[PDB]
Formats: structure tokens, C-alpha cells, sequence
């Protein structure tokens, strides 16, 4: 009940979620980069088949 | 306790449903096998003795090439094999074939499976039927589907998600014929029918999500977040919660007007969430932007009746009520005079999840919208003239006449649509 | 194209920090077993609103 | 010797009562396991006003909680003090009203009230001399406002010669948290004017103003607002369970506050509330309590007393405090301010002093003041109900559920009566 | 005796404020989250 | 609490946008990636990650200029949705940027500045930078003024303008760009400023000892002027000045809103070694036509108003000492109808010099904005040039074809004819 009664606690648990979300979206950026590399090697593949 | 049945009809129904069910397992910690690696799953899943969950979905279709990749995919073993209902030959873009000839062969099989999921439930909250107005199975077979549930099930909620044909981009020719005949059945045999257009989602996915080359993967990922917003008040606690029965009564002013408009916000990329601050007041201004609407109708021409709002994440009641005050002061946004208390507020706690391989970002706080404008008169008047243009010389009518229905159903459905447009003129006019 | 809905296996990154469940086990028990029912006879003590059983003398 | 049965109506009733049972069990030194951990023998002298005995030296509250969604109910017990209630007191339906007053008054609530009145008659029988009941609800929803009026009429006809307290949260004009919100309020005040001994008017708009202006809370969620509401429920009925040099229990104010039977709508406000930065810069005296008790900043309603005439006034104090200085400051504000007080009622203010203060605080003060400015809450709600009902909006979700079309005209004519009956006292 | 009691009460209030701030710091330093509050994949 | 939204238009506007925002970074110590290692709140915005996005919107009609910003050192600091670029430019034409092409992107920016203004709980005033020479800086900037007046009523709109040069002009149709915008910026402009390139060329060759400058060494000099205007909005002083204050004490009539920009001292690091820099020695240098920043001489005219922006180790003791000596001299005149013509603003923080710029470690500085009757010298020269070209139908066929009728040239010339009579009756004694 002390956590529910306090408010600076609520400020801190509001901030730590954003601090988590920063790392989550950074790893999402890395995932998107590796998907882009996969698409690139697919394009090189089909160029070789055309040749 | 709160329970709901999903009925995905047609190829548009199955492909939307696969996007919905991949995200629901992520929200509730379900492996593709169906077992866990806390009764939140009870709203969509049925619990067996072996610690397995089975979704309360019925995938019904008239062609096998849409449903077999469900039967042999990654999620081949979550679904019960008899939920996936397959017809023998498709309606082939015919409202008549799905209603009169082909749909009458498997409709008896569907209603038994609809019966076998509602007797398990201790109490039913609603239904969800997902359909498109383009094809025949999503229009014709869905038409007599409602009339069997309306007689059999008295006043149970049957929510609808519709893919209304885009105003200029369409894939078929008899597609305007399907939309006129299906509004006769969704008027008198539906509780609430949502409206989303395809062409709006392509424009949003290009400009906002920074995707030059979209596919139905990215479109159905956006649609599944809207139902996940609605169902989050069923499944997770909130400061104040809105049920399906709740906004069903508080959105529609008249029984003939049950076609809301959806809008999701924010719709931003993962490289730009690094940049923009995402707050409560910022996201609710993006709900009223005519650019970011999910229907190709401009609400600046029309006047708002009411707005249903659903906020999810790290949101407090003061920032919502402060930002509502900002919107009402401006002159560019109008409301009807006989509804001053226009808004309705929904607040939840659990933030939205991110799918693997998706295209959104990790969002701390988002917002949905289920608004009702008088701008949907323009989306019907252009479809009224297109259907009148084809039917004047009687093109493509011999296919529908020779399959079970006579000539005059178009003439009575046009007058119903012509009368339905005049309801919007009389309700919207200030007195 | 239909494989794209489930190509990628779950990663603990792609999940929110908060998970607030809705537990309804005791409310389900109270729905299963009804909300009381009166078949008892009227057994109440007789009472007066000023005094209960005075002591009157003389 | 005088007991009150507690009623919490709907969702908004359930969060208010949950915080209310914590603030007085701390006041009575009672843990949620149920036993007694006290340092004064006077605390247990009067505890039977709200409690009942249990085997093992334990005390349980005299409350029953009515609801129409079990998700709201189970959130109460998972919180601070949920294990004190007997599980038989909880009662709830299966399908909600959906913010429909007619559905919660004819269709859904009419089956639950047979089960609720099975438990209300049990709690009212265990007392020896029942002082009255008490109700908490909100006039913005369906469960709290719809069935909450029907449970009033079921027990008022059964128990006529009692007292009946109701806490009404009148819906705020500016937030508009419901579309059918004028429909719910107008049909409910119709039942609060003819069927209720006592009713308070607390507005969620003013509860936002106090937490933003005075308390300076950065993020005041509904937990902190229920600290504001339940601090008034303790201070109003602190004379029933704590002895004082000059006491005034509930029926003493109920007789004195209402000049006429239709006029029992009041506006609370509380006085010692201050911000943590400014608490160390201001002393606590008797004038310091009454200078803030009568400020328009600390009113708990969206009405301004400067626009109207004070009909009758109450003020209930707390702490060890001198009552020459109480009656000195009370005559002073009546003599300076010669327009806002009625001329045909001299010596307007009623006064009580209680020895026991709230914990952690020197002195406290509560306010119950009936003014003419209540009618702006009533008249402006009537205008939005006429805007809806003239073009016949949203009535098909109420007319088709067994209710006629002349019921609204009965309620609107009765609501028009009260805004003009309050006018001729001005 | 009255003025000494007033000084004592002021000191007690100061001590109570310091104690509550220290408990706030402790409850920030140690935060405990239930496994049910943890997402099952997490 | 105070906030200021910047707007920059044109190829000059982007190049003056970058140089102004470069010293804005070193003044508050923000790294190119957007994070520190409450003064900045008037220019930067707040995010939960502690990232600071500038409150500016670059607008342009060519891709060749914005794309270098998008791949520069500050590629991650500027928001990608804030740099609005076109597809086809007006190409030195006022008419193309006003009637045909500029109407395409007027709708997007007016939505874009709404999103920053909705973030503004309090807005002091917009800043706009433009160049009269180019079509983007003249055509679309004219509709940038007109729609902004209706959209936001009495918010402050200050402009830094780049007037065409008297002798060395980059373009030939530049006079037609100058005339048709001054009529627009009469009734749709709060306050203005003028800087000519030779008046900056004459400084850097003579005072900064740089034999061969570039637009880099120019655009850093206007950055020192723009910093001192918004300096007191950012850092407190003995007595401060806002965007509203020095506007009010400079414009004696609504038709007269054309002061002159001036900065002092401007010296090399080798000439900072020798010369002392007192409060008096920098205020005397703002009066010289050699150190003035317009090719016009106030000695032919009269000062109607003055403003000063002191910066650094400056006290009101030496401020009042120098102002008295200024008023004693006879080579400086004041109008007989403004005896108390001065305003003084004092700031604490010294200006910050960029490493790799041209100035040095400086402790005291001044920026003067004195409104003179010597601007009417400049207009009499250019109205001769517009008359000498329009006398026989020169370069007019370009402007007519887009959709504007021919009569707007005679409207913007006879409006220019009345403004000369407006500025001369101020200069007559009672
Ligand atoms: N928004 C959206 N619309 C879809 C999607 N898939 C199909 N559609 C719509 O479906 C219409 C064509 O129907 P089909 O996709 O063939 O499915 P159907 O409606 O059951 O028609 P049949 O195949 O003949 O049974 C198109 O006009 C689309 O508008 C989708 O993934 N997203
Ligand atoms: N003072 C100053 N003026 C500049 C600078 N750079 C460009 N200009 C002015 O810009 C004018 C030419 O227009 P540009 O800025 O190159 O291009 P624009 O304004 O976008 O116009 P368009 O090319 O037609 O789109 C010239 O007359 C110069 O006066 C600069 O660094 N300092
Ligand atoms: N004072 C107060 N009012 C509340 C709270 N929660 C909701 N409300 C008000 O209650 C109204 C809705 O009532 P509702 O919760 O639906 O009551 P129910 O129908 O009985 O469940 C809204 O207009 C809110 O202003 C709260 O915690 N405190
Ligand atoms: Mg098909
Ligand atoms: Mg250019």
C-alpha cells in the first residue's frame, strides 16, 4: 500500500518504462537492418539467375 | 466470463484472421503449439485439461486454396480441425451464388459449429464477423448468414468489420453490384458494422509508416491493432473500461445508422519514434486529422455526432480531459447541435504488443477512435452513381438473374439506398 | 505470402514490460454459488428504541 | 448504540468505499487481517457504529457492495484492505446495464434487487437501534445511478422512520465522459428529490480543480481523489463514534440543515488541505481553518456561492480547540458579508467540535453548506437534456426496454419545478 | 510546559517527514514485481 | 516557458538556417546526435529520452540543398519531417513561386507549423528568414506572410531579409523580385531587417582580415546578430528584452518597420590581441558607415529610433557614460519629435564563438537596430532600376504566363511611389 500511496514512486515507474522502450526499439532497428540485408542478397540471387 | 466468437468469412476473412491470431498469442503468452511455455485467455480461448487453449474462431470459406495454408502452416496445430470450414467450389464474385446456390450447401454445417461454441460459453458478450464487400462469399454467403443467426440468436451482439470498396481503385467489375445488394441485409440484420476502406490504408502506410511497397501483410497488421484496442478492455483491467455492449448503445443515434469510422494513432516508424515525443495530447490531435482517417471520406464536409475514444498504455484521466477541452474550442471541428456531450473515453493499462517482423514500433501510449460523422454520405453517393451507371443498360445482370434471384431486387435495393441517403440529410441538418 | 504471419519465432524483446492480468476465480465461484436465500423463520429480539428492558421500582 | 449499514452502488461506488474503509480502519487501528492493533482504549469504545463482531476478537464492516460487472468487484479485494469483507456481502449481476439507466432500472436491476434485499434485511436485523443507512453512487453511469435509485425506493417504503444518506457524484458539465450522460442524471435526480433524506453534490470537475490548484499533485489518479472524498465521509459522521465537548450527530444536522423537504442537496468542502511545500509556511489556528473552509477554491462542487444566497450553513470541526474562537470567527463572517446570507434566517451556521483529530494532524474542519448556487448545476443539466430530447436522440435504447415516452416529460417537468422552487428562495 | 510541548510536536513532525522520505528512497531502491505481473514469455 | 518557432525559406534560408543553428548547438552544448553529454526550451523540444528536436521548419523548392543537410554532420539532429522540399523550383521568378508552384506546398507547411504551435503552451513570435533575390524566397514567402496573418492573428513575425545589392547582383530579374514583395511585406509584416552582401563583404575584407571569404564566413556573421536578439529570451540579465519589447520601441508608424542591423566589435584574433574592447569603443563603432551593415549612410538621414543589445562583462555604469557622449556630437542627428530615442538591453553571458569561425575570445559586444531616414536612399536607387527595366517591356513575358495579370506591376510600383512620400514627411521638422 505504500507504493500506491506515494507519487514520486509513480514518477520513477513512469520513467523506467521509457528507458526500457528505448532499448526495445533499438533492437527493432537492428532487426529491420538484417531484414534489409536479406532482401539485398535475394536481389543478387535473382540477378545471377538472369545471367 | 466475458466471451466472444469470431467468424472469419471469405479469403479476406481468413487473411485478416491470421493477422489477428498471430498477435493474440503474443498478447497472452501462447506458443504456436497452443500451450504455455490468470484467466485472460478465456475471452477467445477454451481451456482443456492438458493445459491447452483452443481459439473461439470459425474460418469459413468456399475455396480450398485460402484455407490449406492454415491447415499446413506454422499455426496448423493451434486450431481445431473442424473450425476450418471449406466449401467445394467458390462463389466467383457472385452475390447470388453465395446466397442462393452454393452457400446453401454448407450453411447447415456452419450453424452446428456455431452452436457447438456457444453452448460451451457460460455467457456470451458478442460476435465478430469479418468480411469484405468486394467478393461474393464476403457479401452473399455473409448475407444469409446473419438472417440465420438473427432468428436463432435473439439479441446477441454481432459486430461487423467491413472492407468497403475503395472509391477509385477496385479489383473487380461486378463489385459495385455486390455492395448495393449487401446493404439491404446489413441494415435490418446487424447490430454494429464498422467501416474501413483499403485506399486510405495504402496512403497511411506510405506517408506515415515510410513503406514504399506495401502488401496485405502490412495492411492486416494495422487492422488487427484496432480489434486489439477494442478487446483490451475485455481482457485487461483499466481505470475505466468500455465493453462491447457499452459503446454499442452510446455511438448510434438511430437504429438505421450503425456505421462508425476507425482511426489509429500514432502510426509512426521505429526510426521516427526516436525523434517524436509521444504524449496524450499529441496523439488525440492525430485522430481528428482528415489525412490520417482510415476511410476515404472527408469529415470537414460533415458534422460529428459522437466520438468513441480508446487510450492504451501510460495515460492519466487529466491529460485526456485537458486535450478534449482543446479540441472543442476550435472552429475547424464541428459537432451536431443536439449532442453537446459528444465524447466517450476509454482508458486501459496494458500497452500494445509488437509482432516479430512487423512495421510499427514499441509504443508506450496509443489511441484508437470509433467516430461517427456525416461525411459518409459522400462515400455512398459516388457508389450510387457507379451502380446506376452500370445498371442503366443492364450489364452483368444476366449472371445474377439466371442463378436464382429475379430482376427486381436491384430496383428495391436502390430505393432502399436512396431512402438511406435521405436519412443522413434529415438528421444532419441543424434545426 | 501467408507464411509471413508466422515466419519469425517469438523473441523476449517483442513484448511489453507490463502485464496486468484479469483474475476472476473468486467472482466465478460467487456466480457458481448463489447470492443467499432466506428460508429461516423470523427470529428477532423485541426491542424498544429508548430503553431495552428498564428496571421499574416503587 | 446507533448503527449505519453501508451501501456502495456501481463501479464508482466500489472505488470510493474501498478507500473509505481504509481511512477509518487506520483511524480505528484495524488491520486487513481483521484484528485490533490500538494504543488508546477510547478507539474501541464506539466501533459498533460501522462494524460487527467475529469469532477470534475480530471486527468486520457493515457493508454490502452492489455491482453489475465482476471485473470491478475483484479489483477491490486485490488492493489494500479487501480481505475484511464477508464474501456473502458481495453481490453482482451477469450482464451489465451498458450505461443505460432504463436497463439498470427495469431490465437488469429488477432481478438482482431480490438477492440484494436478502442481505440488506440481514444486516439491518443485527442492529439494536438502527440509526439509518448510507449510500454511495454516481449519477453518470447506469449501475450506480439506475439500480441505485431502485434500491432506495425498496428500503424507504420498508423502513420509513429512519435516516437515509446518499452520496451523489453529479456529472460534470465539461468533461462529458458519457454520451447519454444527461439522460442518466435527469431521470435519477427525479428519484433523489422524492425518496431520500440526505444527498450531497460532489463534482468531479471540482475534484480536479482542488488537486490541480491547491494540492499541486503532478499526477493525481483516482486513488488520490478518493482520499479527498472519503475525508469528508469521516468528518461528517465523526460525532457518532467519538465524544466531544459539543457534539452533533447525523440526525442533529439533518433536522437543522433542510428548511423544506425538497431541498436536501449540499456542497462539501474541506479546510486543512494544503500542499507539501506550503504546509511548513502556514500555522494551524481557528481562523486559519475558517478562512479556507469558505473559499470558493475548496468547494467540492462546480458552483460558486458568490452568485447566490446561503440558505443554511453547517461546519463540523475536529481537534482539541477553543470554542470561543470558533463562535468568534463564525459571527465575524456573517457580519462582514451581508449579501450572500439570507435575511429571514438569523444565526445561520450550525457548529460542532470533536476532540479526536485525524491522525498526523493538529486540527481539521469540514463544511456542509446549502446555498442558492446549487441551481446552476440543476438548470444547465436541464438544458442539455432538452437539447437531446427535442430532436429525439438516443431514446430508442431506453424506450424499447419497457419504458414509455411520457416518463421523460414527467422527469423534466419535475426537474423544472426544482430549478424554480430554488429560485423563489433567492 | 505548553510551549515545550509545542516544540516537541514540531520535532516529532520533522522526524516523521524524514522517516517517510527515507522509506520512499528504500522502496525506490528495492522494487519487487510479481511473476504474474511478468509476461509469461518475459 | 517562452518558445520561438523558426522558419527559413530559400537556398539562402537553408544555408542561413544551418549556420544559425550551428552556434545554437555550441551555445547550449548539444551534440550532433541530439543528446547532452532550461535555457534551450525556446528553441528545442522535450522527449522522454532526453532528446532535443529544434523548433524550426526548413522549406525549399529544390532537392539539391536539403539533401546535403540530410547527409551532413547534423543528419540525426534535425527532424526529417521538418525539412519540407519541393520538386520543381520557381527559378528566379516571383510569379512561379506565387501563383503556380508555391500553392502546392503551402498546404503542407501550414499543417506542419500547426504541429509545433500545438506543442507551444506559450509562443513569443515566429522568425522567418528569406532572400528577396530568389523565387522561393520571394514568391512563396509572400503567401507565407499572407496565410500566416489569417491563421495566427497578432503573433510576432520578424523577418531577416536579403535586399538586392546596389551594384553587384547575382540575377537580372532580381529588381522585379524586390518590388513585388515590398508591397506584400507592407501590410503583412510586423518587423523587418535588411542586410546587403557588399555591406558584409566590406566588413570581412577590411575588419576580419579574410581576403577570400565565402557564404560560410557571411552566414556565421548573421548568426552572431540573431543570437543577440534572442539572447535575453534565453539567459537572464541585469535588465532583459524580449521579442515584443524592442519591436515596440522602434516602429513609430505602421508603414515604417525597416531598421538597420549593425554589429560591433568585429575583429580578427590578431587584432583582438592589441585593441582594448570597452563599452564605449563598441558603441562608437556601430555609428560608422564603414562598419554599418547596409550600403546606405545615416549621415544623409536622421535617426528616429534606436535599440542596443549589450552582451557580456557590461555594467550600467559604462552604458550611461557612452550614451551621453554620443548625444553631444553634431555628426549624429535625431529627429526633433523623438528626444528620448534610446532603449538599452543588458545581458550577462558572453557570446560563444565557433571553433573554425572568424572571430575570437570576446567579452563585450553590441548589436544596434537604429531606424533611419536613409533607407529611402536605397529605394530611390532600385525604383529607378525597376522603372528603367519596365519602361520597355523587359523580362515581363515570363511573369504574365503563369496567371497573374500585367497590372500588378503598376500596383506594386505606385505603392512604392507613395512610400517615398510617406518616408519624407517624417523627415521634415516642425
Ligand atoms: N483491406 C483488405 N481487403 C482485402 C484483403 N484481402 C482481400 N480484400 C478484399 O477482398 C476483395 C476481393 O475478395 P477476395 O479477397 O477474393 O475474398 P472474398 O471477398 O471472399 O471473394 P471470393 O474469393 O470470391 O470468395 C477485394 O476487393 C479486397 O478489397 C486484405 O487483406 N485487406
Ligand atoms: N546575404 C546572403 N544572401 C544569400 C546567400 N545565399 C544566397 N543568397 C541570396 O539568394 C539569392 C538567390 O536565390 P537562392 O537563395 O540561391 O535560391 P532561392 O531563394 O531558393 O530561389 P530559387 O532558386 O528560385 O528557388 C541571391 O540573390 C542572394 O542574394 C547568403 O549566404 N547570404
Ligand atoms: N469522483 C469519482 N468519479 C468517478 C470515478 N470513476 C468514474 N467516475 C465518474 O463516474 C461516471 C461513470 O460512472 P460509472 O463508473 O459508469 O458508474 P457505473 O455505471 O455504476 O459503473 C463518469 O462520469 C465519471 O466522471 C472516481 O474514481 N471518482
Ligand atoms: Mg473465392
Ligand atoms: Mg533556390
Amino acid at each position: 500500500q505504500f507504493r500506491e500511496r506515494c507519487e514520486e514512486l509513480r514518477v520513477e515507474l513512469l520513467s523506467i518504462h521509457q528507458k526500457k522502450v528505448c532499448e526495445e526499439r533499438k533492437a527493432q532497428i537492428a532487426f529491420n537492418e538484417e531484414l534489409s540485408r536479406q532482401k539485398l542478397v535475394e536481389e543478387q540471387m535473382f540477378s545471377k539467375l538472369w545471367e | 466470463m466475458r466471451e466472444c466468437i469470431s467468424i472469419h468469412v471469405g479469403q479476406a476473412g481468413v487473411q485478416i484472421g491470421n493477422a489477428c491470431w498471430e498477435l493474440y498469442c503474443l498478447e497472452h503468452g501462447i506458443q504456436p503449439d497452443g500451450q504455455m511455455p490468470d484467466d485472460s485467455f478465456n475471452t477467445f480461448f477454451s481451456e482443456t485439461g492438458a493445459g491447452k487453449h483452443v481459439p473461439r474462431a470459425v474460418f469459413v470459406d468456399l475455396e480450398p486454396t485460402v484455407i490449406d495454408e492454415v491447415r499446413t502452416g506454422t499455426y496448423r496445430q493451434l486450431f481445431h480441425p473442424e473450425q476450418l470450414i471449406t466449401g467445394k467450389e467458390d462463389a466467383a464474385n457472385n452475390y447470388a451464388r453465395g446466397h442462393y446456390t452454393i452457400g446453401k450447401e454448407i450453411i447447415d454445417l456452419v450453424l452446428d459449429r456455431i452452436r457447438k461454441l456457444a453452448d460451451q460459453c457460460t455467457g456470451l458478450q458478442g460476435f465478430l464477423v469479418f468480411h469484405s464487400f468486394g467478393g461474393g462469399t464476403g457479401s452473399g454467403f455473409t448475407s444469409l448468414l446473419m438472417e440465420r443467426l438473427s432468428v436463432d440468436y435473439g439479441k446477441k451482439s454481432k459486430l461487423e468489420f467491413s472492407i468497403y470498396p475503395a472509391p477509385q481503385v477496385s479489383t473487380a467489375v461486378v463489385e459495385p453490384y455486390n455492395s448495393i445488394l449487401t446493404t439491404h441485409t446489413t441494415l435490418e440484420h446487424s447490430d454494429c458494422a464498422f467501416m474501413v476502406d483499403n485506399e486510405a490504408i495504402y496512403d497511411i502506410c506510405r506517408r506515415n509508416l515510410d513503406i514504399e511497397r506495401p502488401t496485405y501483410t502490412n495492411l492486416n497488421r494495422l487492422i488487427g491493432q484496432i480489434v486489439s484496442s477494442i478487446t483490451a478492455s475485455l481482457r485487461f483491467d483499466g481505470a475505466l473500461n468500455v465493453d462491447l455492449t457499452e459503446f454499442q448503445t452510446n455511438l448510434v443515434p438511430y437504429p438505421r445508422i450503425h456505421f462508425p469510422l476507425a482511426t489509429y494513432a500514432p502510426v509512426i516508424s521505429a526510426e521516427k519514434a526516436y525523434h517524436e515525443q509521444l504524449s496524450v495530447a499529441e496523439i488525440t490531435n492525430a485522430c481528428f486529422e482528415p489525412a490520417n482517417q482510415m476511410v476515404k471520406c472527408d469529415p470537414r464536409h460533415g458534422k460529428y455526432m459522437a466520438c468513441c475514444l480508446l487510450y492504451r498504455g501510460d495515460v492519466v484521466p487529466k491529460d485526456v480531459n485537458a486535450a478534449i477541452a482543446t479540441i472543442k474550442t476550435k472552429r475547424t471541428i464541428q459537432f451536431v447541435d443536439w449532442c453537446p456531450t459528444g465524447f466517450k473515453v476509454g482508458i486501459n493499462y496494458q500497452p500494445p504488443t509488437v509482432v516479430p517482423g512487423g512495421d510499427l514500433a514499441k509504443v508506450q501510449r496509443a489511441v484508437c477512435m470509433l467516430s461517427n460523422t456525416t461525411a459518409i454520405a459522400e462515400a455512398w453517393a459516388r457508389l450510387d452513381h457507379k451502380f446506376d451507371l452500370m445498371y442503366a443498360k443492364r450489364a452483368f445482370v444476366h449472371w445474377y438473374v439466371g442463378e436464382g434471384m429475379e430482376e427486381g431486387e436491384f430496383s428495391e435495393a436502390r430505393e432502399d439506398m436512396a431512402a438511406l441517403e435521405k436519412d443522413y440529410e434529415e438528421v444532419g441538418v441543424d434545426s | 505470402n501467408s507464411s509471413h504471419y508466422g515466419e519469425f519465432l517469438p523473441i523476449p524483446q517483442f513484448f511489453p514490460c507490463n502485464y496486468t492480468p484479469k483474475e476472476q476465480v473468486f467472482s466465478s465461484h460467487i456466480r457458481a454459488t448463489g447470492f443467499y436465500q432466506n428460508n429461516t423463520l423470523n427470529t428477532a429480539p423485541d426491542r424498544t428504541r429508548t430503553l431495552d428492558f428498564p428496571n421499574i421500582q416503587h | 448504540m446507533r448503527e449505519i449499514v453501508h451501501l456502495q452502488a456501481g463501479q464508482c461506488g466500489n472505488q470510493i468505499g474501498a478507500k473509505f474503509w481504509e481511512v477509518i480502519s487506520d483511524e480505528h487501528g484495524i488491520d486487513p487481517t481483521g484484528t485490533y492493533h490500538g494504543d488508546s482504549d477510547l478507539q474501541l469504545e464506539r466501533i459498533n457504529v460501522y462494524y460487527n463482531e467475529a469469532t477470534g476478537g475480530k471486527y468486520v464492516p457493515r457493508a454490502v457492495l452492489v455491482d453489475l460487472e465482476p471485473g470491478t468487484m475483484d479489483s477491490v479485494r486485490s488492493g489494500p484492505f479487501g480481505q475484511i469483507f464477508r464474501p456473502d456481502n458481495f453481490v453482482f449481476g451477469q450482464s451489465g446495464a451498458g450505461n443505460n439507466w432504463a436497463k439498470g432500472h427495469y431490465t437488469e436491476g429488477a432481478e438482482l434487487v431480490d438477492s440484494v434485499l436478502d442481505v440488506v434485511r440481514k444486516e439491518a436485523e443485527s442492529c439494536d437501534c438502527l440509526q439509518g443507512f448510507q449510500l454511495t453512487h454516481s449519477l453518470g453511469g447506469g449501475t450506480g445511478s439506475g439500480m441505485g435509485t431502485l434500491l432506495i425506493s425498496k428500503i424507504r417504503e420498508e423502513y420509513p422512520d429512519r435516516i437515509m444518506n446518499t452520496f451523489s457524484v453529479v456529472p460534470s458539465p465539461k468533461v462529458s465522459d458519457t454520451v447519454v450522460e444527461p439522460y442518466n442524471a435527469t431521470l435519477s435526480v427525479h428519484q433523489l428529490v422524492e425518496n431520500t433524506d440526505e444527498t450531497y453534490c460532489i463534482d468531479n470537475e471540482a475534484l480536479y480543480d482542488i488537486c490541480f490548484r491547491t494540492l499541486k499533485l503532478t499526477t493525481p489518479t483516482y486513488g488520490d481523489l478518493n482520499h479527498l472524498v472519503s475525508a469528508t465521509m469521516s468528518g461528517v459522521t465523526t460525532c457518532l463514534r467519538f465524544p466531544g465537548q459539543l457534539n452533533a450527530d447525523l440526525r442533529k444536522l439533518a433536522v437543522n440543515m433542510v428548511p423544506f423537504p425538497r431541498l436536501h442537496f449540499f456542497m462539501p468542502g474541506f479546510a486543512p488541505l494544503t500542499s507539501r511545500g506550503s504546509q511548513q509556511y502556514r500555522a494551524l489556528t481557528v481562523p486559519e481553518l475558517t478562512q479556507q473552509m469558505f473559499d470558493a477554491k475548496n468547494m467540492m462542487a462546480a458552483c460558486d456561492p458568490r452568485h447566490g444566497r446561503y440558505l443554511t450553513v453547517a461546519a463540523v470541526f475536529r481537534g482539541r480547540m477553543s470554542m470561543k474562537e470558533v463562535d468568534e470567527q463564525m459571527l465575524n463572517v456573517q457580519n462582514k458579508n451581508s449579501s450572500y446570507f439570507v435575511e429571514w434566517i438569523p444565526n445561520n451556521v450550525k457548529t460542532a467540535v470533536c476532540d479526536i483529530p485525524p491522525r498526523g494532524l493538529k486540527m481539521s474542519a469540514t463544511f456542509i453548506g446549502n446555498s442558492t448556487a446549487i441551481q446552476e448545476l440543476f438548470k444547465r443539466i436541464s438544458e442539455q437534456f432538452t437539447a437531446m430530447f427535442r430532436r429525439k436522440a438516443f431514446l430508442h435504447w431506453y424506450t424499447g426496454e419497457g419504458m414509455d415516452e411520457m416518463e421523460f416529460t414527467e422527469a423534466e417537468s419535475n426537474m423544472n419545478d426544482l430549478v424554480s422552487e430554488y429560485q423563489q428562495y433567492q | 510546559a505548553e510551549k515545550e510541548e509545542k516544540r516537541r510536536e514540531f520535532e516529532a513532525g520533522v522526524a516523521a517527514n524524514k522517516m517517510c522520505l527515507d522509506k520512499v528512497q528504500e522502496v525506490l531502491s528495492t522494487h519487487q514485481v510479481l511473476p504474474q505481473n511478468i509476461h509469461p514469455m518475459r
